[PDB]
């Protein structure tokens, strides 16, 4: 969804929610277990702090 | 009596080598054959 | 119908058909199986990508005698040389300290590509122990004597820009030029030169063991 | 810029500019000139062709020399070149032929030859100018000869374009048409020939032109077995035309000649031959006029040769015909005719040899020809002498001893030829060969009174620097020294005066290093021959000649000649070669094992036989040294037939066979007939070999009957000469043996009566265990030496049984006593197969 | 387990040559199965020790054998041992399959023990003695040597030839060198050199056969190559010295054999070419000198000798030398050198006489006047003349002389067979340039024109030795006529000169009719009819005054007339007395030589002007080269003439 | 083409020499025979196993027919694939290893003793990445 | 078209997130990683360097 994107992205996608990576990076740029679950988990791009 | 004979032209063109060269130096374009070289 | 009085090569033949997950799950069954679990004939092409392993696992794998293996797209943050002829550590920055600790001494690596790794000078020349390498890198890596072993560096300084193609052995098939070509001293579609891939097979040798 | 600048610069309306442009473009094109643009290639080819017919002849003269190659565009070039020869322009037409010849001369493409031939078929049409006709004919003949197979399509068009202009006024055109027509006839569509044949048959009915008969003869040369039908209709026409008094009658002779040689069924011999004889002697008649009459003469000669070389069943009466008389009547006409007439006579002589008898005729005609020859020796020409010598040698070879009377009148010519004019090597070699052949087969009592005149030349000619001269003169020298003192008959003439010259002449050439191999071989042969013949007088220098022979024996290249010479030295005038002198060489002679060169043992025995004063000295003679090398040389019948008789001879003359145990053992035991029974004389000089032949009964496994018969034979021979007699021989002791232990004991007695030159199992033979062959041989060997018969009185009737075999035995050997009686042979026809009349054919 | 006491007897029996029953063999192989049940790295050492002990015992058995007795030991034992090893291979094939960190390899390595044992030296010596005896001639069976060669080759890690090489090849080759070097010396000392080449060829063929017969093919090259060193290359000096000796006398077969023998080496044919050219040049000059003066004034003899020598050497090179481009090039160069300038030319103080005499020889050859016409053979002579003309450097003299000679010949009816002449002109056109053919074809066509025109006068006479030939004199190489009015007896004939030739819009040739009544007896002699024309008048001096012909030619006519018996008779009516004047021949030759020189000077002037048409102004180094390369086909010029021409052109203000 | 084969129990079989030649173990020595280890029934099975692969010169997909031959009882199975190495073919051993791995693949090591026959934690820690 | 990001490499800034064109996707191969400026031939225009340490997580456009 353009208005909101699920952080995981599919069960409870709407509940899970509250380029997709660019939209979701807003909260992360400005932590929890299970990080190494989705394919997007990677430290190449800057996603610290 | 069997011998050899000949026939020659009439108007004909012939000039000396020196005069031929002198004429060729400047007359190459004035006339169109029949009186030069 | 006892299954504990068989030769060793028969068990090797049995194991040769297994894939990674099943093999590593069968690694531990009894004392007899443990010795044959890790053998030279088994590990010859091991490609794990994106598994962000820890130093103990890689140390054990290298010590076990892995003939040749590649490892693209795998990040690492946390000696007796073995035949690791083919290596692929590309576009996955790793801690320089651990790299120097483990990559201090390698006897012979006919293929050694380190594409996209920041390592400084004191360990670059230590590769001279290798008998001869015929592969180079151009992805952001002593300065002149290294290539004498066999006969896009932003941090690279100006002094050694012209040294490469000026006074160095040129028996190599090719010397790729890009980015630094414009600044190269004059007094001195896609590109598939000095790259591993043009289908997990890499460098032309099939990966007999890939996690995927 | 520069690449295409030349083409633009070509058009300049100037002489020097165009000259230089052509020059540099040609020079550049001579180079490889890789990567030329196709459009630029079209530009250059078009411009060169356009300039081809410009003014200022030098420019086009250089242009026409363009290289043949640079194949899509070459088609345009050839099309343009061939389309110009027929254009109105004269100079362009003339140059078109040269350009076509230059371009077509690029063969290592076949489409090119097809196209040019198809376009050029029509150019032969009648034109005002005949300059291009010859070029077109020549080039078309070239294409047809080089490639005739590809012209399969348009044959008749070429035929129809080629016939009409055969009668062109120019003679060169006619001659070129003859050759082209011959080539196209050679190309062969059967129909193609019939046109030509009928057209020439009809056109020759009324015409004074001689080219028709010329082409008729020419076409038959290539038509192999394809003009047989034409002969029946053309022969009358040619024989009729022969009487025409044209300026030359050669063409008819050539026609008849070629038709006779090529066509087998030409069944009219007499007419052609007779007209040959009539026209043979047609002599007829500086700045004088021409004279081509001689031609006919030579032509006739050649055709005569053909007949005398073709027929092989018309020899008997050919000599009786007028041909040889005409040939030998006048052999002095001129230089050229002599060669052909001599060749014809030589061909007849060669045909005479098989490999009223006809030879008698020639035997009666030898004098006249010899007379006719005697003069020609004075001719300054060399070819005449060469032909005369060739004829003489052929005549001497065909029949032996033909020239047994005219030697005094013939030797002068040979000596004259040898003496002077030595520049001509062929003349000298042929003369020496003729002398050798005439001296080869004749009675020795003919050349005697001429020897004094013949020896000097030869001995002077042996030293000629030319090596073939000596290589022919030494054989003549050998024959001469042989024809001086024949051994069979006594020679009155003394040989001492002239032997010194021959000895020195041959010995001088014998020792040298620059001489040829054949010369050395023949020199050693001649030296051996002279030494054997009359070496007694030349005893002063004998040891040095023998030493030279021993030295030459070592050389590998010259072994056979020296061995043959040493063997040949066995004449009745015993040639004493001091015993030690041959002694040091005997070990060398015995060491020879060179791959089947076995004149060795054929000469050693002669040497030790003629000279046998000392031969048992083992250190410097045989019986130890030569014997050691006798093992391989007794293994294969062919060479051992001669090897065995070596030991046979050694035994007789001896210490005889002191150490031959290994040789005798190996000799024991396929063999067709080779028997050494006459060689088993060791018993007399020394039953020495008792058990060697009686090994049968004990040892019989793996035995061949061929050798069992030989074993019985050798038993008989050992019984032949010894104190023992057949009455107590091995057969005698084993008289009644019916408990034979094995088949070998039976084979031992199988041939018992052989030991001849009734008390044992007296008539029990037909109770054969296996069979019997010649046991009842007592009758045969007793009828002659002993009484008439021992059992012949009651031979057959007692035993009805297949005993008729013995019949063929009793009358086989002896005939003096074979049939004194004649009852049993005739009174009974013996009912049992053809064996009854096996001997009746020849009693 | 300890069941080792079963393979022992197995290998002991298999070590023999007698086969083994297959049924009981399961007792052995299956026992090996027991070893690898329930690795160990212990059996290899035990089997190695057993093999070593067995091999040592075998060596001890026949240690003393030698002199062809050892050769019957190693070969005899190796076949059985190899069969035993092959049979035993299957027994431990299981281990060989599962043992890779080799039983047959172990057996071969152990065989290396006896190979490198004392047997090596004696075996090699016996083998080389067998080769030597084979060279001598004595025949020996080659089975055992084949076995020995297989022994030496098989040993190794054709897998590897290192041991075979080091153990047999070096010593075999050394024996070869010493043998051949020893024999060749005294063979050449005693035997002739002529047969040495044949013997060398036979020996080389014998080795080239032996190598496949009983040797490994790997030594195919080396054995040959070094054997050229000992035989051919080392003796090249004597071959060079004898080449001339045996070339002076015809030994063409020996020439071919020598060429084949010496061509194998690298850069061996080059030197002999020099000697060939030198000898050809010397022989040609010797022949020309022997011909001598007669060759100068007799073109037939000189050209015949030149063609004879050319044909002889051409046939020799084509037959013996296999038509090598270098050889034919050398022959061409030598022919050019010794036929352009030779002894005969030195007497004429000019190098143009040799080409000049060829034209006269051709004219005499194809003339129909002398005795008779020749056909079917004249073509060959013309072709050979073309071949010899191909070499001529100065081709201008030949063409210039031939044009005039052909014109003179064809003015009169004298001419040989038309076929030969047509072939000759066609060949000349094909070989020579256009400009000459453009002139000769004009004569060819004009003579036919005159032949056709001849009938016109006869037909005109009808309507209203006599054939008036008329042809334009503008383009032919002739000269003007003399002034002499024709007498009345002949005036009427030419008075009817009007015809198509004249009506539409030379005479200096003495021709006339033979009708004389002054003498008692009439004769018929066709000759130079100037005397006949003068006879119409009748003192001796009176004749000249009335005719008033120019004194020079008239006096020459009088002298030639006095040479005959006409003024102060013969066998037959066929009399000519038409001998050409001697002085006119030399004068014409000198005049034509001068004309040729002038023409060449003008040609070189025009050529320099033309070459500089493209070159604005350039140097002199390339000028002469470009001039020569652009005029190489015809007679080449001389440097002083070019310099004088260049100076004149400079004076002409053309270049700088 | 007639060779006699004897098993341990003492039965004689005859096979033409075109199919038994595949087994290199018996072919190598025959070039230049009671087998004691092989059993008669297993000998019959190995002899008859060469029916399909005559034409063909000497996890992943395998021939569908092979299953019927490879779907064999345990009692005969263990003997067959334990004695195959004596006369194993280059293809028989490969298919054997493949099928036995297939049985092993996908099972639980802790229960492997149910089929064939402290350290667990250390083994797991040794290779935890997987 | 392209869409520059706000801030993604604050630690070492040389470029930011950008869009992917239809033609660029075809030229972008998985075998060859996203080089900093090796895509200039395949229509690449952005901040200097723009070294992409990884690729699109869900899918590349």
């Amino acid at each position: 969804t353009l208005w909101y994107r699920a952080p995981e992205i599919y069960s409870t996608a709407v509940d899970i929610w509250s380029s997709e990576i660019d939209q979701l990076f807003r909260i992360f740029r400005t932590v929890w277990p299970g990080v190494t679950s989705m394919p997007d988990y990677k430290p190449s791009f800057p996603k610290w702090a | 009596w069997n011998a050899v004979a000949l026939w020659a032209w009439v108007c004909n063109h012939a000039f000396h080598f020196h005069c031929i060269s002198r004429w060729l130096k400047t007359r190459q374009v004035c006339p169109l054959d029949n009186r030069e070289w | 119908v006892s299954w504990d009085s068989l030769p060793d090569e028969l068990l090797l033949g049995i194991f040769s058909c297994l894939c990674l997950p099943e093999l590593l799950k069968v690694s531990g069954v009894c004392k007899r199986w443990y010795r044959l679990a890790s053998d030279e004939s088994l590990w010859q092409t091991l490609d794990l990508t994106g598994k962000n392993l820890h130093p103990d696992v890689t140390g054990r794998l290298l010590s076990q005698g892995v003939i040749a293996f590649r490892c693209p797209r795998s990040f690492m943050d946390q000696f007796s040389p073995f035949r690791v002829q083919h290596m692929d550590l590309s576009n996955s920055v790793i801690e320089v300290s651990t790299l120097h600790g483990i990559l201090s001494q390698c006897s012979k690596l006919q293929n050694l590509s380190l594409e996209g790794l920041r390592l400084s000078d004191p360990i670059v020349n230590t590769l001279a122990k290798n008998s001869n390498l015929v592969r180079l890198n151009l992805s952001g890596c002593a300065l002149q004597t290294l290539l004498s072993s066999c006969s896009w560096c932003f941090d690279f300084t100006e002094k050694h820009v012209q040294v490469a193609v000026a006074h160095v052995s040129e028996t190599i098939t090719q010397l790729n030029l890009s980015g630094y070509r414009k600044n190269l001293q004059k007094s001195d579609h896609f590109t598939t030169i000095a790259r591993p891939t043009i289908n997990q097979e890499i460098w032309g040798i099939k990966c007999r063991l890939t996690l995927q | 810029y520069h690449i295409s600048n030349l083409l633009e610069k070509m058009t300049s309306s100037d002489k020097d500019f165009r000259f230089m442009a052509t020059n540099d473009l040609m020079t550049e094109l001579q180079k490889d000139s890789i990567k030329l643009d196709d459009d630029s290639e079209r530009k250059v080819v078009k411009m060169i062709l356009k300039l081809l017919e410009d003014k200022n002849g030098e420019v086009q003269n250089l242009a026409v020399k363009c290289l043949g190659p640079l194949e899509y565009q070459v088609e345009t070039i050839v099309d343009t070149l061939c389309t110009n020869m027929l254009s109105d322009k004269e100079q362009l037409r003339d140059i078109s032929s040269i350009g076509l010849k230059t371009v077509i001369g690029e063969l290592p493409a076949a489409n090119v030859c097809k196209k040019i031939t198809g376009r050029l078929t029509s150019a032969i049409a009648k034109q005002e100018d005949v300059s291009v006709q010859l070029e077109a004919l020549d080039i078309m003949a070239d294409m047809l000869s080089r490639q005739g197979g590809l012209l399969v399509n348009f044959h008749p068009s070429i035929l129809t374009c080629l016939l009409p202009q055969l009668t062109s006024p120019r003679l060169a055109v006619r001659k070129r048409t003859i050759i082209a027509l011959g080539h196209l006839v050679m190309s062969c569509f059967v129909d193609l020939i019939e046109h030509l044949l009928s057209e020439l048959s009809k056109n020759d009915s009324m015409s004074t032109t001689r080219t028709y008969i010329q082409c008729i003869a020419a076409i038959s040369r290539q038509a192999g077995h394809r003009i047989g039908e034409y002969l029946e209709k053309i022969i009358p026409l040619v024989v009729k035309f022969c009487n025409v008094d044209d300026d030359e009658l050669r063409e008819y002779c050539i026609q008849a000649f070629e038709s006779f040689v090529r066509r087998c069924p030409k069944e009219v011999y007499p007419h052609v031959s007779t007209i040959i004889n009539i026209c043979l002697k047609y002599l007829t008649y500086y700045s004088d006029d021409d004279d081509m009459s001689w031609k006919v003469r030579r032509a006739a000669a050649k055709c005569l040769d053909a007949v005398v070389s073709t027929r092989h069943e018309m020899l008997p009466e050919f000599y009786k015909t007028v041909s040889p008389a005409l040939i030998s009547r006048f052999k002095e006409r001129e230089e050229n005719v002599k060669a052909d007439v001599f060749h014809a006579y030589l061909s007849l002589l060669k045909q005479t040899r098989p490999v009223e008898t006809p030879l008698t005729m020639l035997q009666s005609q030898v004098p006249n020809i010899v007379k006719a020859l005697h003069k020609q020796m004075k001719e300054k020409s060399v070819k005449t002498r060469q032909c005369c010598f060739n004829m003489l040698t052929e005549l001497v070879n065909v029949l032996p001893g033909a020239l047994t009377q005219h030697i005094p009148v013939l030797v002068p010519g040979i000596i004259f030829s040898l003496n002077d004019k030595s520049s001509s090597s062929n003349l000298k070699i042929d003369a020496l060969s003729c002398l050798y052949v005439i001296l080869c087969n004749h009675s020795p009592q003919v050349f005697h009174p001429h020897v004094q005149a013949l020896v000097p030349p030869v001995v002077a000619c042996v030293g000629d620097p030319f090596y073939k001269i000596t290589s022919e003169a030494l054989l003549v020298t050998q024959q001469l020294v042989k024809v001086i003192r024949p051994l069979d008959q006594p020679s009155s003439f003394d040989a001492t005066p002239y032997i010194k010259d021959l000895f020195t002449c041959t010995i001088k050439r014998l020792k040298a290093a620059d001489i040829d191999q054949e010369v050395k071989e023949r020199a050693i042969s001649c030296m051996g021959q002279i030494i054997c013949n009359l070496g007694d007088n030349l005893g002063s220098d004998l040891p040095n000649t023998l030493q030279i022979f021993l030295e030459r024996l070592k050389n590998e290249i010259t072994r056979l000649t020296t061995v043959k010479a040493l063997t040949l030295i066995a004449g009745s005038p015993l040639k004493i070669d001091l015993r030690p002198v041959l002694g040091e060489g005997v070990p060398i002679l015995a060491s020879f094992l060179r791959k089947n060169q076995r004149a060795l043992k054929l000469g050693t025995l002669s040497a030790l036989d003629i000279l046998i004063k000392n031969y048992s000295d083992s250190l410097t003679a045989a019986m130890i040294d030569a014997v050691l090398d006798e093992l391989p040389p007794l293994i294969s019948e062919s060479d051992m037939h001669v090897s065995q008789m070596a030991i046979s001879f050694l035994t007789t003359l001896a210490i005889s066979g002191s150490i031959l145990n290994e040789l005798i053992g190996l000799v024991r035991s396929l063999s067709a007939m080779l028997d050494f029974f006459q060689a088993l004389v060791v018993t007399g000089t020394n039953y020495m070999d008792l058990l060697r032949m009686l090994t049968g009964p004990v040892y019989s496994q793996s035995t061949a009957l061929t050798h069992k018969q030989s074993y019985y034979s050798i038993a008989k021979c050992v019984a032949a000469l010894t104190r023992a007699c057949p009455k107590e021989g091995p057969a005698v002791v084993g008289q009644f043996i019916q408990d034979v232990k094995n088949s070998r004991s039976t084979d031992s007695i199988r041939l018992l009566a052989l030991l001849s030159l009734d008390l044992s199992g007296q008539l029990e033979l037909k109770s054969v265990i296996l069979e019997a062959f010649s046991s009842p041989s007592e009758e045969v060997k007793s009828a002659a030496s002993y009484a008439l018969g021992s059992i012949s009185v009651g031979n057959l009737p007692e035993y009805l049984p297949l005993l008729l075999h013995s019949l063929k035995e009793i009358i086989s050997s002896a005939s003096v006593v074979g049939l004194k009686p004649y009852v049993e042979n005739i009174w009974a026809l013996l009912l049992t197969r053809n064996v009854v009349a096996e001997c009746l054919g020849k009693l | 387990d300890q069941i080792w006491d079963d393979l022992r007897a197995g290998i002991q029996q298999v070590y023999t040559r007698q086969s083994m029953a297959k049924s009981r063999y399961m007792e052995l192989y299956t026992h090996v199965y027991n070893y690898c049940t329930s690795v160990g790295l212990e059996l290899y050492k035990r089997l190695k020790e057993f093999l070593k002990n067995y091999l040592t015992n075998l060596l001890k058995d026949g240690e003393d054998l030698m002199d062809e007795s050892v050769l019957k030991f190693y070969t005899q034992q190796w076949e059985d041992y190899r069969f035993s090893s092959k049979v035993l291979n299957g027994i431990c094939a299981y281990l060989n399959r599962h043992w890779v960190r080799e039983i047959y390899s172990l057996a071969l390595v152990t065989w290396r023990d006896c190979l490198f044992r004392p047997l090596n030296k004696q075996v090699t010596n016996a083998v080389l003695k067998l080769i030597e005896k084979e060279r001598n001639g004595e025949t020996i069976n080659t089975r055992l040597i084949s076995g020995v060669v297989q022994s030496y080759v098989e040993l190794g890690l054709g897998p590897t030839l290192t041991v075979y090489k080091e153990s047999f090849e070096s010593q075999f080759l050394a024996d070869t060198e010493r043998f051949y070097t020893r024999e060749s010396t005294e063979f050449l000392q005693q035997n002739p050199v002529t047969e040495y080449m044949k013997k060398a060829e036979a020996r080389l063929l014998e080795e080239q056969r032996r190598v496949q017969v009983y040797l490994h093919e790997s030594t195919q090259d080396e054995l040959a190559r070094k054997c050229e060193q000992v035989l051919i290359e080392k003796h090249l000096e004597i071959f060079h010295t004898e080449f001339q000796n045996l070339l002076d006398a015809d030994k063409n077969e020996d020439l071919g054999r020598m060429y084949n023998l010496v061509s194998r080496i690298q850069d061996g044919l080059g030197e002999l070419k020099k000697l060939l050219e030198t000898h050809i040049h010397n022989q040609g000059l010797a022949a020309i000198e022997k011909c001598g003066e007669a060759a100068l004034n007799d073109p037939k003899m000189y050209v015949q000798t030149v063609l004879d020598v050319h044909k002889k050497y051409n046939a020799l090179v084509m037959s013996a030398f296999n038509n090598d481009a270098g050889f034919v090039a050398a022959l061409d160069k030598a022919c050019g050198r010794f036929i352009n300038n030779n002894a005969v030319t030195k007497m004429a103080q000019s190098s143009s006489k040799s080409p000049e005499l060829l034209a006269r020889y051709c004219d005499s050859l194809l003339k129909k006047s002398s005795k008779n016409p020749e056909e079917a053979e004249l073509e060959d002579t013309l072709n050979q003349v073309m071949v010899v003309f191909k070499y001529i450097e100065d081709k201008d003299v030949f063409q210039k002389f031939y044009a005039k000679m052909l014109a003179k010949r064809l003015v009169h009816q004298n001419s040989a067979s038309d076929d030969a002449e047509a072939s000759m002109i066609s060949k000349l056109k094909q070989a020579c340039g256009f400009e000459y053919t453009s002139k000769l074809q004009r004569m060819f066509q004009d003579i036919g024109v005159s032949k056709d025109l001849n009938e016109q006068f006869k037909k005109h006479l009808t309507n209203s030795d006599f054939s008036i030939q008329v042809l334009s004199s503008g383009s032919w190489p002739f000269q003007q006529s003399c002034t002499f009015a024709l007498p009345s007896e002949l005036e009427r004939s030419y008075q009817r000169f009007t015809a198509f030739y004249a009506s539409r819009h030379l005479y200096q040739l003495s021709k006339g009719e033979l009708v004389t009544n002054c003498f008692k007896n009439r004769y018929t002699l066709q000759a130079s009819t100037f005397q006949m024309a003068i006879l119409l008048q009748y003192t001796v001096q009176q004749l000249t005054d009335s005719t008033q012909i120019k004194m020079d030619i008239l006096a020459q006519v009088l002298q030639i007339l006095l040479k005959s018996k006409l003024l102060v008779k013969n066998k037959k009516l066929r009399v000519n007395i038409n001998v050409p004047m001697k002085t006119e021949q030399k004068q014409e030759q000198e005049t034509t030589h001068k004309n040729i020189e002038e023409d060449r000077k003008l040609l070189i002037q025009a050529a320099i002007v033309r070459i500089m048409k493209m070159r604005k102004v350039l140097k002199h180094q390339q000028l002469l080269g470009e001039v020569l390369t652009q005029l190489s086909s015809r007679f080449k010029p001389r440097v002083p003439v070019i310099k004088k021409c260049i100076d004149i052109l400079i004076e002409k203000e053309y270049l700088e | 083409p007639s060779i006699k084969l004897q098993s341990s129990d003492g039965e004689i079989f005859e096979v033409d020499v075109e199919i038994a030649k595949q087994s290199v173990t018996i072919k190598t020595m025959l070039e230049d025979v009671p087998l004691p280890n092989v059993n008669a029934a297993i000998l019959k099975k190995v002899i008859q196993w060469c029916t399909h692969h005559k034409d063909d010169p000497p996890t992943d997909d395998i021939p569908v027919w092979d299953q019927e031959f490879l779907k064999v009882d345990q009692g005969t199975l263990f003997e067959l694939i334990l004695a195959a190495n004596y006369l194993d073919i280059k293809g028989l051993l490969d298919v054997t290893c493949k099928t036995v791995a297939n049985m092993i693949k996908g099972k639980t090591p802790e229960e492997i003793r149910k089929t064939f026959n402290e350290e667990e934690a250390q083994v797991r820690k040794e290779n935890q990445w997987c | 078209q392209i869409y520059y990001s706000d801030k993604y490499d604050d630690e070492e800034f040389e470029y930011r997130h950008v869009m992917l064109p239809k033609d660029i996707a075809k030229l972008v191969p998985k075998t060859h990683l996203m080089s900093e400026s090796e895509w200039r031939n395949l229509g690449v225009q952005q901040s200097q360097g723009w070294v992409h340490y990884m690729i699109h997580e869900p899918e590349p456009h």
